[PDB]
């Protein structure tokens, strides 16, 4: 409304706007192994997938422009826009080469023979998942029987699980003992990639990308640039991706080696180790503290008091000091003239004072006389 | 303690009203601040909303219990003025009620 | 190169009350003066626990157990006796197996295709001329290929003299293979007791988090032999055991309801489920 | 989005019966002070017994 | 190219979706993309594009 | 006044009730013409719901 009856009003707490941005992440120059997982000259079998732990390093990922280009490029639990913007804690890019009509298959909650008997994901799988076609490399005339995948299983295999054995598999209801035949199947097939092959039946690398997110340490960050540090003042803060606004202290805290971050009852972020200097820093939200206006009916005037809540009057946390500043028990109220005498309650502050618009005129505040 | 229980009452209710911003009410996270950095402006948004549904959820229950809290010490309030009227202003006949 | 050892005297397996014991940190987060509820792969409180002894007086024993969820592995040492396990399923060659071991230089890690023996053991031989102790057999595989995963830690030397007295060490472990990785938490702690579990509580800190990738249903733990001039006869009789102990429980789904102190230690925990004035802690926070 | 659902259907419940109890517990205050005033004295009250 | 038709979506990363052309997903409106061989390709590479 | 507060919060209750109204919850839109003219009946179900 447009119209304000006397009164007193709880409006928002007090507020304070981030003066500046930082940016702390991990210091660490080198570039992630982008030509050994993807410029490599021999890929694994897909039964037999080969992992790569990847740390200390920067996740750039522009280089790949230049040369690469990547058939499917899909990213669980977290934006492809923010990549730039964050560290990964431990990274493990799975490396295989599989048919170009399975790439579907490598993919959370899946079936076929690749998700079932050869590579399974989980659904609390964050990462990315990258494939390629790659006939000119992994296909030869002729066939190339290199590369070799597992048809039969007992049972499907369990996320992230490897299964190299090669006993026979004993479809039927006699023993094998060993040896192949009838209902007795050597488990591994190779597939035939040829260079005049259909495209769903050529040859495809793909690399699969897990990781986790603002949870622990981070060795592989992004490209952003590092800023200084400050302190006892509300800022933007970017903390190995995991982004805020607050008040950086130094803190007590003995953080054991394992951790980064440390939450309250509340899951919110309470402290967090700085990356660059291993010193433990709390956050503060920089708002707080209760605001009341106290104003007659906006026809009468547009005079307003402030009654701050919870902050001493005798660099104050207000929006203006003006003049006027008198320190009751409720609060600082600003704007309001303190008065020796006492009448009948008008507009009850609190804490046994109160206020009323008099006279030239002007909002007075005094002690509420009992009688 | 009956005096001792409303303070009680009251200072629960409010630490309950902090505990509980620990759900996830159905987003992959309980704290505004991972969503923001492991998603962007688009999906972000829908996490938001269920977040800001679950809190504005739990700021009614609060309240509503607040109001019933309300209405039995308003009960209590006016059995105290009336004695107050009828006991220390007056002398009563009624039985047991001073 | 392996032998069996056949001079055992068979016994009924022993059993042990858990008091309180193998409480893991569930998450790599900091939390101070708070009562937190996790539900995870937990060993249950006051489970009863299998016992298995190494000693002279001969009795050791180095059973191939089952790995249900997970495992809790305590051994009360003096003389470094266990040091390491085997994990996998066939653990004949047929199949990928974990093999972890600390032969007094290094701490070996490997994903591989083992061979094992039925009587796998290391072995530390007594030096009359001069009294000095070195590991002098190794007896775990006997072949090894397809060898997957590996990681060999710095070295080291240890003091595996066989100590006289009582147990000092008590070193606690959880095993836990989820989502192909297995998970590692570990403690250390001194004692000074004879026969049983220590009582009190302890948190156990993540160790390691190895991406084995492998299938576990059975492990089996690899022991030390002492031999000397004393014990003759040949290598399947010629040996001694020195004094050591270890407890294996297995872990379940619980929820737990851990306190953490003003430093950030989980000081104790709550089992839910146990009985119910459990419940009705769990349920009052 | 079952349990968010059926969470809030016991919700709605309890505070049908908060203030239920609240209905109860006036009646029987209302009760209690006519035992005490009617059956335990005489009540010069009008229309009140 | 067909490898970067992916990229022609709402909330992408690449070349094309960071240096070239980029959507919101407040994006009401939609894409529709064609192969375009024997159309746009000749023989010794058709570097216009 | 007291007579005169009874009334203003009724009409005030009934008229938040309306207001209200014009919450998405969540949906792409607090208009149920809205989302049945952009959105078939497929996803429309949810949205509704
Ligand atoms: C078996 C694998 C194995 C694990 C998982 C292991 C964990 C482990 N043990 C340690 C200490 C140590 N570890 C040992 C020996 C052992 N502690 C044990 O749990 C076992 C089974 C042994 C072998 C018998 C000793 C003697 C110390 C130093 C104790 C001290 O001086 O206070 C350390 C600290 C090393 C450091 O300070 O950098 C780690 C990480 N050590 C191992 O050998
Ligand atoms: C992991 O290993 C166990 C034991 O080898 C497998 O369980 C067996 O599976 C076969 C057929 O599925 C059964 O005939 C056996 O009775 C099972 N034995 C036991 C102890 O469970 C299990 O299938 C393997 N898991 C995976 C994903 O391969
Ligand atoms: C303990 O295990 C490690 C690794 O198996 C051994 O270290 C290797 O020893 C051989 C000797 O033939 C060397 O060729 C290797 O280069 C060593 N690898 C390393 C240090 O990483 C070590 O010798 C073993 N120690 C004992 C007492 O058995
Ligand atoms: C003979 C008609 C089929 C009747 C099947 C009826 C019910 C089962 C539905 C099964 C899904 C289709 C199976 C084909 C996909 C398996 C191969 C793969 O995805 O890799
Ligand atoms: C050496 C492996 C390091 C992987 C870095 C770790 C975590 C972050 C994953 C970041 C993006 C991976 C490469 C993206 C390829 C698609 C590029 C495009 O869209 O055109
Ligand atoms: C580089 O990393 C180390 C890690 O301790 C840190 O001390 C140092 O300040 C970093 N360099 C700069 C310029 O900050
Ligand atoms: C990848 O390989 C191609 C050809 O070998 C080369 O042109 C390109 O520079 C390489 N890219 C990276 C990041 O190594
Ligand atoms: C304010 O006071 C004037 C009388 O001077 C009156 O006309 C007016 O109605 C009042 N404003 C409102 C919103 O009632
Ligand atoms: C802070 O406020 C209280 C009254 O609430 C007052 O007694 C005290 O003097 C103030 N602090 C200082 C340094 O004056
Ligand atoms: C109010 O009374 C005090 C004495 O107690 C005096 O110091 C002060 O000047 C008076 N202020 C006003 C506005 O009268
Ligand atoms: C005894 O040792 C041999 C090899 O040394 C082994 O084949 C055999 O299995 C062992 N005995 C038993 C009962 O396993
Ligand atoms: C383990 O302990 C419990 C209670 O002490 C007992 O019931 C159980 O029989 C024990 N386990 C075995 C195999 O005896
Ligand atoms: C000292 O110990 C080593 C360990 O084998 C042994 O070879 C050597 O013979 C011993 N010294 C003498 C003089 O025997
Ligand atoms: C496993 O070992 C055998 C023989 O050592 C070999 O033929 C086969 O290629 C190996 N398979 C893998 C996945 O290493
Ligand atoms: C916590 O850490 C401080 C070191 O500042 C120490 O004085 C205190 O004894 C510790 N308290 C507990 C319960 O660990």
């Amino acid at each position: 409304s447009f119209t304000v009856e006397k009164g007193i009003y709880q409006t928002s707490n007090f507020r304070v706007q981030p003066t500046e941005s930082i940016v702390r992440f991990p210091n660490i120059t080198n570039l992630c192994p982008f030509g050994e997982v993807f410029n490599a000259t021999r890929f694994a079998s897909v039964y037999a997938w080969n992992r790569k732990r990847i740390s200390n390093c920067v996740a750039d990922y522009s280089v790949l422009y230049n040369s690469a280009s990547f058939s499917t490029f899909k990213c669980y639990g977290v934006s492809p826009t923010k990549l730039n913007d964050l560290c990964f804690t431990n990274v493990y890019a799975d490396s295989f080469v599989i048919r170009g009509d399975e790439v579907r298959q490598i993919a959370p909650g899946q079936t076929g023979k690749i998700a079932d008997y050869n590579y399974k994901l989980p659904c609390d799988f964050t990462g990315c998942v990258i494939a390629w076609n790659s006939n000119n490399l992994d296909s030869k005339v002729g066939g190339n029987y290199n590369y070799l995948y597992r048809l039969f299983r007992k049972s499907n295999l369990k996320p992230f699980e490897r299964d190299i054995s090669t006993e026979i598999y004993q479809a039927g209801s006699t023993p094998c003992n060993g040896v192949e035949g009838f209902n007795c199947y050597f488990p591994l097939q190779s597939y035939g990639f040829q260079p005049t092959n259909g495209v769903g039946y050529q040859p495809y690398r793909v690399v699969v990308l897990s990781f986790e997110l603002l949870h622990a340490p981070a060795t592989v960050c992004g490209p952003k640039k590092s800023t200084n540090l400050v302190k006892n003042k509300c800022v933007n803060f970017n903390f190995n991706g995991l982004t805020g606004t607050g008040v950086l202290t130094e803190s007590n805290k003995k953080f054991l080696p394992f951790q980064q971050f440390g939450r309250d009852i509340a899951d919110t972020t309470d402290a967090v180790r700085d990356p660059q200097t291993l010193e433990i820093l709390d956050i503060t939200p920089c708002s707080f503290g209760g605001v009341s206006v106290i104003t007659p009916g906006t026809n009468t005037s547009n005079q307003v008091a402030v009654l701050y809540q919870d902050v001493n009057c005798t660099t104050w946390r207000v929006y203006s000091t003006g003049s006027n500043v008198f320190q009751t028990r409720a609060g600082c109220l600003i704007g309001a003239e303190h008065v020796n005498n006492s009448y009948e309650c008008d507009i009850p502050i609190g804490a046994g004072i109160c206020a009323s618009y008099q006279t030239s005129q002007s909002i007075i505040a005094y002690t509420m006389s009992l009688g | 303690g009956k005096l001792q229980d409303v303070v009680n009452q009251n200072a629960q209710a409010l630490n309950t009203l902090v505990k509980q911003l620990s759900s996830n009410f159905g987003a992959i996270s309980s704290v505004l601040n991972d969503i923001l950095s492991r998603l962007d402006k688009c999906e972000a948004e829908v996490q938001i909303d269920r977040l800001i549904t679950g809190r504005l959820q739990s700021l009614q229950t609060y309240v509503t219990q607040q109001l019933i809290r309300a209405a039995e010490i308003r009960a209590s309030a006016n059995l105290a003025a009336t004695k107050m009227s009828e006991c220390v202003l007056g002398q009563s006949k009624r039985v047991d009620f001073c | 190169q392996c032998v069996n050892l056949t001079t055992r005297t068979q016994l009924p397996p022993a059993y042990t009350n858990s008091f309180t014991r193998g409480v893991y940190y569930p998450d790599k987060v900091f939390r101070s003066s708070v009562l937190h509820s996790t539900q995870d792969l937990f060993l249950p409180f006051f489970s009863n626990v299998t016992w298995f002894h190494a000693i002279h007086v001969k009795r050791f024993d180095n059973p191939v157990l089952p790995f249900n969820d997970g495992v809790y592995f305590a051994s009360t040492e003096k003389s470094n006796i266990i040091r390491g396990w085997i994990f996998g399923t066939t653990l004949d060659s047929k199949t990928q197996s974990l093999l972890i071991v600390n032969n007094a230089t290094n701490v070996v890690i490997k994903v591989c295709e083992f061979q094992f023996c039925n009587d796998p053991f290391l072995g530390v031989y007594y030096h009359k001329n001069n009294k000095s102790w070195m590991e002098s057999e190794f007896r775990v595989y006997s072949s090894a290929n397809n060898c997957t995963f590996e990681y060999v830690s710095q070295p080291f030397l240890m003091d595996l003299e066989g100590k006289q007295g009582n147990f000092k060490n008590l070193r606690e472990f959880v095993f836990k293979n989820i989502d192909g990785y297995f998970k590692i938490y570990s403690k250390h702690t001194p004692i000074n007791l004879v026969r049983d579990l220590p009582q009190g509580f302890s948190a156990l800190e993540p160790l390691v988090d190895l991406p084995i990738g492998i299938n576990i249903t059975r492990f089996q733990t690899l022991l030390a032999l002492h031999r000397s001039y004393l014990t003759p006869g040949d290598s399947s009789s010629g040996w001694t055991a020195g004094a050591a102990a270890y407890y294996v429980g297995y872990l379940q789904p619980r929820t737990f309801l851990l306190k953490y102190n003003e430093n950030g230690t989980i000081t104790d925990a709550v089992d839910c489920a146990l009985d119910p004035l459990s419940e009705t802690k769990c349920t009052l926070k």
